């Protein structure tokens, strides 16, 4: 049937942070900290996925004693929105295989979500310009696209330590 | 012994956090107050279950001095459509005197739910939605 | 250009 683009961007919205969640949730984290976050992450996410300006969404699982990347999943999006397509489909069934090759993590590892935009974005209240912990010495993995609706979609990966 | 059931469309047409804004609102009927207040807290949980579409099936139920309410959430072409939505406002108050409110909580979840819930809410609580 | 959320 009929469907908007802020249809497909809602979409892929929540889907994005329900697929965290599980990556968190399944790599034997608390959710809580992604919680907390949840109303700044989809309003941050929604917009700039609305103005076409989002490029990544990245969760950094660090440690907290040496503040190095442990691991990092990163979502990249793709924009091949169509107003005649319709179909949509999440498939964490990977996500779940993929946490297992990401790495050991620390009991009380922390996760931190960061936004890559376009420069001309337009703002949204309470985040600014930060910084990506290094990567060096770790190894990117890609599981293909996990979310997708109408061609807006989101191509998972993760990095680990090589 | 009265029961009222609400449903709300939710992902795609409403965004899970926007979902439970809608739920908040009906329960508070506007008010803004110590109730308002505890369902804002829990907003980050709730939108995650919602967003894993724990309502679909098994509902949100509000309990209180008054009326049972069940509130479901439609997702996906059933949200966009809004056939089987009722979003009407409740004609009572919905958590009057010795209220409560179950969210239904996938059972692997149940741990760091009921653990996130509790830091903000002894009213606000998980049910393993398997049981209904 | 990176974005993260300051509380
Ligand atoms: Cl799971
Ligand atoms: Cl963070």
């Amino acid at each position: 049937a009929t469907y908007s683009y802020t249809h497909s961007v809602t979409y892929v919205t929540d889907n994005i942070l329900k697929s965290l969640k599980d990556i968190i949730l399944l790599s034997g984290l608390d959710p809580e900290h992604f919680a907390d976050r949840w109303e700044s992450n989809t309003r941050a996410i929604k917009t700039w996925l609305g103005t076409g300006d989002l490029r990544k969404v990245i969760l950094e699982i660090y440690n907290p004693a040496t503040d190095k990347l442990v691991t990092r999943w990163d979502i990249d999006i793709v924009y091949g929105w169509s107003d005649g397509d319709g179909s949509f489909w999440t498939d964490t069934e990977q996500l779940k295989y993929a946490i297992k090759k990401a790495g050991l993590l620390p009991s009380q590892a922390k996760y931190k979500l960061m936004l890559d935009t376009k420069p001309g974005r337009p703002d949204v209240e309470g985040w600014s310009k930060g910084s990506y912990r290094s990567t060096d010495g770790m190894v990117k993995q890609s599981l293909g696209s996990t979310v997708e609706h109408s061609g807006l979609a989101g191509q998972a990966g993760y990095w680990r330590q090589r | 012994t009265t029961v009222v059931s609400r449903t709300f469309r939710s992902s795609p047409h409403r965004d899970a956090l926007q979902t439970w804004d809608a739920i908040v609102e009906l329960l508070t009927q506007g008010k803004d107050g110590t109730a308002r207040s505890e369902l804002r807290a829990v907003t980050g949980v709730a939108a995650s279950l919602i967003a894993d579409q724990a309502p679909k099936s098994a509902p949100i139920v509000a309990t209180c001095d008054g009326p049972r309410t069940r509130i479901y959430c439609l997702f996906d072409e059933d949200a966009i459509d809004g056939d089987d939505a009722n979003e009407e406002v409740l004609g009572f108050e919905p958590l009057k005197g010795d209220w409560g409110v179950s969210l239904p909580c996938p059972k692997e979840q149940l741990g760091w739910v009921q653990s996130a819930l509790k830091k903000h809410s002894s009213r606000i609580i998980a049910r393993d939605l398997s049981q209904g | 250009e990176v974005m993260e959320f300051n509380p």
